[PDB]
């Protein structure tokens, strides 16, 4: 680590600290993810073990590139490529005028390519949100932060329940389904799609119950017809208010028919019928992507 | 469905790459297949004591064989390797991995916490953090989808047979996980229902009964001779009703 100079604190991740840094010999700009091992006394954390192992299996233009892992007796550094901006910050800087529609389509297309690849290599990301999506000056967008990720099986077993940041969390998680899978990632991308178009979070809940009710108010409270088994789910309550589905031209006003159709399929309640990353790429919405 | 085919394709590709060197034990000066078998059988019991998944056990065995493919270990350190491997596999695979102190405890203080953690670092270094390995179990659960409705006895017996293969480096290190799984599933299907390796799986995998035959010949023998094997923890495990007592069922005498 002698050869890296720290330039600035980027932030805190799923664990540890991120720095922008420069290789003092080559000039190469990187992002360093530091993990202090002595302050856990349980060894290398699972978050780190999974991020590293799964990233070495995920080489793709829309997945952030892990360059090296430097493993001291005292510390552990993941060395990644550096990208200059995250999507959350880009949305804030475009908060008035909007992100132009072709760039929103381009970014969604790229995010889906990255995600289809993850799912094709049996990886669930489980923390898709604008803060974890990184953009370079070339117009590329990349999935980042695989610390909450996990390698899944066919078919799936029960996995960790405390997953996905609240605003981006799928209804099958909130309602406590025994099984979840790739669909939870699609839900998150659907929320991100809509957030790019409207310039604000689609479902900004402050609790699990508040989150559910915001989803219900927009999409309609689900019943046995739209989602078989829903009223029997662990955290489903018969007292839940019955709201009617809002017309998608109030939910996402700037979008054409194709856009609205793709969003509705990404936010489909029944995870079995929610569109796949692969099928989403073949949606008519993308026939003119650049 | 979209990506189920792709996952299968991708795992078939990684099982070649995450294979250990077949004859590594010849090149180990102080340790043998017999000591390896003792270690794996002990890991089965650790898995039972901590109610760990079968996938975790299978991943641990992968890690151990890979490590011993490139590193010389004295016999009194072989258990330390196995402990660190089981810890790593637990972190990868489990929702609630046991803590390091519990792992020290099941070695009966043969090692310290410090030793287990330093070995964890060394195993990670030697395997270059490549822990997402295909296992027999990952192929089995896919193969099981091609019997509808699921026969829980077949599934438990197939798992049992796949687990026994972990115990004996000779001959099972020369087969790939997808092949062992295929043999295991045919054998389990045949024992319980009289059915064979289905047409749908010949299409999915590209394996015929005849390509499975050499592994199936070995696995039949291992099954027949299981009650007399020196290692017995797997047989004991699979007596429980959780696994429909399938280790008590009589192996077929011939396969035709
Ligand atoms: C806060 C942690 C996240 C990681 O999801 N932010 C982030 N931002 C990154 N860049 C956007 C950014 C750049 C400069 C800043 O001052 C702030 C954000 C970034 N660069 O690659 C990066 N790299 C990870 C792969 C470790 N991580
Ligand atoms: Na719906
Ligand atoms: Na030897």
């Amino acid at each position: 680590m002698e050869n890296f100079q720290k330039v600035e604190k980027i932030g805190e991740g799923t664990y540890g600290v991120v720095y922008k840094a420069r290789n003092k010999l080559t000039g190469e700009v990187v992002a360093l993810k530091k993990i202090r091992l002595d302050t856990e006394t349980e060894g290398v954390p699972s978050t780190a073990i999974r991020e590293i192992s799964l990233l070495k299996e995920l080489n793709h233009p829309n997945i952030v590139k892990l360059l090296d892992v430097i493993h001291t007796e005292n510390k552990l550094y993941l060395v990644f490529e550096f990208l200059h901006q995250d999507l959350k910050k880009f949305m804030d800087a475009s908060a008035l005028t909007g992100i132009p529609l072709p760039l929103i389509k381009s970014y969604l297309f790229q995010l889906l390519q990255g995600l289809a690849f993850c799912h094709s290599h049996r990886v669930l990301h489980r923390d898709l949100k604008p803060q974890n999506l990184l953009i370079n000056t070339e117009g590329a967008i990349k999935l980042a932060d695989f610390g909450l990720a996990r390698a899944f099986g066919v078919p799936v077993r029960t996995y960790t329940h405390e997953v996905v940041t609240l605003w981006y969390r799928a209804p099958e998680i909130l309602l406590g389904c025994k099984y979840y899978s790739t669909a939870v990632d699609i839900w998150s991308l659907g929320c991100i799609f809509a957030e790019m178009v409207t310039r604000r979070a689609l479902f900004p809940g402050d609790s699990e119950i508040d989150q559910l009710f915001r989803i219900f108010r927009t999409l309609g409270t689900p019943d046995e017809v739209v989602w078989p088994g829903v009223t029997s789910m662990p955290d489903y309550k018969p007292s839940f208010p019955k709201w009617a589905r809002q017309d998608f031209s109030k939910v996402v006003p700037p979008l054409d028919e194709d856009g609205r159709s793709l969003l509705s399929q990404m936010l489909h309640y029944d995870p079995n019928k929610r569109i796949s990353a692969k099928a989403a790429l073949a949606h008519p919405f993308f026939q003119d992507v650049t | 469905p979209d990506y189920h085919e792709d996952i299968h394709t991708y795992l078939r590709e990684m099982e070649v790459k995450c294979k250990p060197k077949v004859g590594y034990m010849k090149k180990q000066p102080d340790i043998t297949n017999s000591m390896r078998a003792i270690l794996v059988d002990w890991l089965v019991e650790v898995g039972e004591e901590y109610k760990l998944q079968n996938e975790t056990l299978h991943l641990a065995v992968n890690y151990i064989d890979r490590f011993l493919s490139s590193m010389s270990v004295l016999r009194g350190k072989l258990q330390l390797v196995g402990t660190a491997a089981m810890l790593l596999a637990s972190k990868f695979e489990e929702i609630y991995p046991p803590e390091v102190a519990e792992f020290v405890y099941i070695t009966d203080d043969t090692y310290t916490k410090k030793q287990v953690l330093r070995m964890e670092h060394l195993v990670l270094k030697v395997l270059t953090f490549d822990l997402a390995a295909p296992t027999v179990n990952q192929f089995l659960t896919q193969y099981f989808l091609h019997q509808q409705p699921a026969n829980c006895k077949v599934e438990s017996l197939a798992m049992f047979l796949g687990e026994l293969s972990l115990i004996d480096a000779d001959p099972y290190l020369k087969y790939l996980p997808s092949v062992i799984a295929g043999a295991a599933f045919h054998l389990a299907l045949y024992t319980v229902t009289g059915q064979s390796w289905p047409e749908s799986l010949i299409r999915k995998t590209g394996y015929t009964l005849e390509s499975l035959k050499p592994c199936l010949m070995d696995l039949h023998q291992t099954y027949l001779k299981a009650p007399q094997h020196a290692q017995q923890s797997i047989r004991e495990k699979y007596k429980n009703s959780k696994y429909h007592g399938v280790s008590l069922l009589n192996p077929p005498e011939t396969l035709n």
